[PDB]
């Protein structure tokens, strides 16, 4: 939680960035975990609920993730605010992705839907490396103002692609 | 016949471009800068498969320990090219 740049924000993405690292090694570990059954069903949650919890964390995400992508560039003072709301909702999000790990079992969308999660949280990790750089600085972000736009179109890439599982969930993981 | 597929490495997270090699026998992926082969599975050592829109789940049986997902652009056609593979051996 340093700030070697020169703003606020700086800090919030760093410490945020511990927490996020520890999930996605986690869920790195929980891949081979739910498939060799060393994984219990899920922390306390039903199967349906899982679409509920997944999803409507996912839409309040991407909904987040713009304003977040315009704050990381410029909203400084904003931008910590952005980052506090995505990083609470992945914490569910990995809870709810590791449930459905190991505890459903009907078709082959269970470790499919586990890695758009693993991935998905991969792509929020660089997010907050790009944002910790540029955050309301352009000028020390030359670059990174190149790679944030690489940050933000790799989250939306898995955001879509997992909501296809979340979906058709309802038959294929009901 | 190749396939546009990506990869994605433990440690950091960014997709890069990979090409892979499929046969009537046997599976098997080349580095793009070397052009050499690293690692190869079994047809008939496949157990289930997912055919996402953006990405693609490999499970193996008693070969691979770890896991093996990459991003392809037609998952429907490389799903169905391994099916009928099969059909072809128990005929």
């Amino acid at each position: 939680g340093i700030d070697p740049f020169t703003a606020p924000g700086q800090l919030e993405c760093e410490t945020a960035i511990a927490a996020l690292n520890s999930c996605l090694r986690d869920l790195d570990q929980a891949s081979l975990a739910a498939v060799s059954q060393q994984l219990a069903p899920r922390e306390g949650i039903s199967q349906e609920a899982l679409h509920t919890q997944m999803l409507t964390a996912v839409q309040e995400i991407s909904h987040l993730i713009e304003p977040l992508a315009s704050a990381a560039r410029a909203e400084a003072s904003q931008l910590g605010h952005k980052v506090s709301q995505m990083a609470q909702y992945f914490e569910p999000l990995t809870l709810a992705a590791v449930g459905a790990a190991s505890k459903t079992l009907s078709h082959p969308q269970q470790m499919a839907l586990l890695d758009q999660t693993k991935t998905l949280a991969e792509s929020a990790l660089q997010l907050l490396y790009t944002a910790k750089e540029a955050g309301g600085n352009p000028k020390q972000a030359a670059h990174t103002q190149e790679a944030l736009e690489e940050a933000v179109q790799m989250m939306t890439e898995a955001v879509e692609d997992l909501t296809t599982t979340l979906n058709e969930a309802a038959s294929a993981a009901g | 016949s190749f396939f546009l597929v990506k990869e994605k490495m433990k440690g950091k997270n960014k997709l890069v471009p990979r090409l892979l090699g499929i046969t009537k026998e046997s599976v098997m992926r080349v580095d793009e800068k070397t052009k050499e082969v690293i690692q190869e599975w079994s047809l008939t050592n496949i157990k289930r498969w997912a055919a996402s829109p953006k990405s693609f789940t490999l499970d193996f049986g008693d070969y691979q320990d770890g896991y093996y997902s990459v991003q392809t652009t037609e998952g429907e056609q490389i799903a169905q090219l391994i099916a009928g593979y099969i059909d072809i051996i128990l005929k």
